[PDB]
């Protein structure tokens, strides 16, 4: 229940494949629910493709909460997780 | 015989190993949060990579 | 009378001397006694291994048991051109031996620490496990993927 | 005959070497002079002129070393006693317990000859200040910790166990277990809740450490 | 760092004492392997250099004239011959180290991986292509171990 | 033992008579063959079961082939003992198994 503060963070600084897939799914679901996007569609209508473009421009407004087995967690913004 | 035995060892080992996943502290644990490997393979390396 | 044992351990079906493609004439026995062979004179107990995992466990311990499991599986799929990464075998040995004893992948073995009555039912023996859980009033959480 | 006697003297010499090693790596004052004892010297010292191997005057006292006592402050001296009767009875077990109580020995090793009486399991677990490790001479002809298939088990102190359970943010129940009466656990005199560090070696991942807790 | 079992530094005389083995030891071995490979390449270059009569600067030099280049006395012939045979640039070494470190970092198991299920399938899918009956090469005539 | 009565040809048995005499008394018939200082003995031979040599290996009596094993970067093996089994369906072809003679590495080339 106690958040590990941003200054120290034990878990990997890289986005995992599962984190990428879940972020894309969540953002695509939000877009499919008419959420505003922060990228240039250039004619794109697919929420998944728009979410992929957002992830490419590193503009998805979500943060990954990685719970440790000991019950704690640390937050990693999508932008600060590197691919 | 192989067709008849397909899906038996995989199913049994699956029932055994379904819930073992890598944790964010690099430990392999059961779904009861009990440690099976403090590090995967004693190396932490994915065989796929 | 002509069936009693006067010499040799009463656990060996037969002993055979083999050659490991060298000048070394090892003997490997088709028996069920490992401690007796190790404590037999003229044999090195430092390097004397059986292929019975449960025998290794009873004689040498759980760590040697998991080593024996890993090596036996690696030998079994190394004789068939089965290129499986050894980490999968290591994980199998660890999951089989992490409770302190060699627990198999059978219905009795699965009742190790899981307590997941629904997972156990979906595996095998649904009704007996369900009735045991209802009678003991088990309170298994929902954590398994099953 | 003579073949039985010579095999018996060699076997007793080997078992004596094994218990010396077990006490030495449990952490006690035993060095290579009384570990590496040749069979001829065993005959010279612990074998009567008659030749029949006696198992009373090689029972010895083991004291903790400075390093062992510093790591584990609570560890008394050790009394390793060898039985002579194939089937041990209540009387000799009672006199062994009396010896333990009267000499204030934190533990006592009882290496019997052939078998142990059924009544022992009611009688041995009654010693508050101490404990008794019950052994068989054939079960320790060869010490298993010298086997190529047994990784080096290192028992951890209470401070080390606390440090491990904190570095991993763990409870004891989440640890992998090693059984009471496990062949290596008995060799090391492990107790419930005592964590052992296992140094195992792998071909594709090198040397790495795992941990087990005695239950 | 390789702390103790109690969390203290190791005295650099017990660094590999084998009760201070922990995690990060595979990483240490990997770094040592990288150094060993680079040292093999450097030793090959040095052996070629000294086989040409000129100095094989395997060890760093330490003298008053250590500033001057030790290839001035060479008459422009074996210099270009050695550069023809082995020419290891600093950019090349740095690129190799970057690639190797990147690959090792990428090879680490990712959290959340269903590693147990992956291992189960990796051990069981090979178990479908193997015969239940034990088939042996014609002429082995060894003990029929399954 | 395996002795039979001359009268009824039933099997003879040793019976303890008076003064502990071991006679060859016949059940089912009044026949008595006593032992007056005579040694009735049955001797049957048994096999010697001699020593056996080292097992070794008869791999020279196996079918090699001309194939380079995947572990050609460790050992230069161009031969492999083989046997072919059609563990595939009748529509599929046959599968071949191999074992390098230079390292002992087995693999199925299908
Ligand atoms: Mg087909
Ligand atoms: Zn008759
Ligand atoms: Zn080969």
């Amino acid at each position: 229940e106690k958040a590990i503060p941003k200054d120290q963070r034990a878990t990997t600084p890289y986005m995992t494949k599962y984190e990428r897939a879940r972020i894309l799914g969540t953002r695509a679901l939000q877009i499919s629910m008419n959420a505003p996007v922060f990228v240039d569609l250039e004619g794109e209508t697919d929420p998944l493709r728009i979410a992929m473009k957002e992830l490419a421009e590193k503009k998805i407004p979500l943060v990954i909460r990685r719970y440790l087995p000991d019950g704690s967690f640390e937050d990693w913004s999508v932008e600060e997780l590197i691919v | 015989v192989k067709t008849a035995e397909t899906g038996y060892m995989s199913r049994r080992l699956m029932k055994s190993l379904e819930d073992l996943s890598c944790q964010y502290d690099n430990t392999v644990r059961t779904s009861a949060n009990g440690i099976v490997q403090f590090t995967y393979g004693g190396d932490g390396l994915d065989p796929l990579e | 009378l002509p069936d009693v044992v006067v010499k040799g351990l009463p656990d060996i079906s037969r002993a055979v001397i083999n050659i490991r493609d060298d000048g070394k004439r090892e003997l490997l026995v088709e028996g069920y006694g490992l401690r007796d062979v190790m404590c037999t004179d003229g044999v090195i107990g430092s390097r004397t291994t059986t292929n019975h995992v449960l025998e290794v466990f009873s004689v040498l311990g759980i760590e040697a048991a998991r080593y024996s499991i890993i090596r036996e599986i690696n030998y079994t799929m190394s004789n068939h051109g089965m290129s499986v990464d050894p980490r999968h075998i290591q994980l199998l040995g660890d999951v089989m031996t992490y409770k302190g004893e060699v627990l198999g992948i059978t219905r009795f073995g699965l009742s190790k620490m899981r307590d997941s009555v629904l997972q156990l039912a979906s595996f095998e023996k649904t009704t007996d496990h369900l009735f045991d859980a209802a009678f003991y009033m088990k309170k298994d959480a929902v954590e398994g993927v099953s | 005959m003579d073949q039985e006697n010579e095999r018996n003297i060699s076997r007793l010499w080997r078992a004596f070497r094994t218990v010396k090693e077990m006490v030495k790596d449990r952490g006690y004052f035993i060095t290579q002079e009384e570990v590496e004892l040749p069979l001829e010297d065993f005959k010279a010292k612990y074998c009567d002129s008659m030749g029949r191997p006696q198992r009373k005057m090689m029972s010895f006292q083991a004291n903790p070393t400075e390093e062992s006592i510093s790591k584990f402050p609570d560890m008394g001296s050790l009394w390793v006693e060898f039985c002579d009767e194939p089937s041990v009875g209540v009387k000799t077990m009672k006199t062994f317990v009396i010896h333990i109580q009267e000499k204030n020995f934190q533990t006592g090793i009882f290496v019997y000859q052939n078998n142990i009486t059924p009544s022992a399991m009611k009688l041995v677990p009654s010693i508050p200040p101490a404990t008794i490790e019950t052994f068989n001479e054939a079960a320790l002809v060869v010490n298993i910790t010298h086997h190529e298939l047994v990784p080096k088990h290192i028992r951890l102190s209470s401070d080390e166990k606390r440090e491990l359970l904190k570095r991993y943010r763990l409870k004891e129940s989440q640890l992998p277990r090693i059984q009471r009466a496990d062949p290596v656990a008995l060799y090391l005199g492990l107790k419930r809740g005592e964590v052992v560090k296992i140094i195992r070696k792998s071909e594709t991942s090198g040397r790495y450490a795992s941990y087990r807790i005695c239950m | 760092v390789r702390y103790d079992n109690s969390g203290c530094l190791v005295k650099r005389e017990d660094l590999n004492k084998a009760e201070y083995v922990d995690q990060y030891d595979a990483e240490r071995d990997f770094y040592h392997s990288l150094r060993e490979y680079i040292n093999g390449k450097a030793t090959a270059l040095a052996n070629l250099r000294k086989s040409r009569g000129m100095l094989g600067l395997l060890e760093p030099p330490a003298k008053e004239l250590q500033g001057i280049d030790p290839d001035e006395t060479v008459p422009d012939n074996v210099k270009t011959s050695v550069s023809q045979l082995y020419r290891i640039s600093e950019k090349s070494v740095r690129k190799f180290l970057e690639i190797a470190l990147f690959k090792y970092r990428k090879a680490r198991l990712e959290p959340g991986t269903a590693i147990g299920a992956i291992g189960a399938q990796s051990i069981g899918e090979p178990g479908t292509q193997m015969t239940l009956k034990t088939f042996h090469f014609a002429g082995v005539a060894s003990m029929n171990v399954t | 033992m395996l002795s039979f009565c001359p009268s009824c040809n039933n099997m003879l048995l040793i019976t303890s008579g008076d003064s502990g005499v071991y006679t060859l008394a016949c059940r089912s018939c009044p026949y008595e063959f006593p032992i007056e200082g005579i040694e009735i003995y049955d001797r049957k031979k048994l096999p010697r079961k001699e020593v056996d040599d080292v097992l070794g290996g008869g791999w020279d009596n196996v079918d090699q082939t001309k194939t380079q094993c995947p572990n050609y970067d460790t050992c230069g093996g161009e031969s492999a003992y083989f046997f072919q089994l059609q563990i595939r369906s009748a529509d599929e072809p046959m599968t071949t198994f191999y074992k390098c003679v230079n390292c002992g590495h087995r693999w199925k080339e299908n």
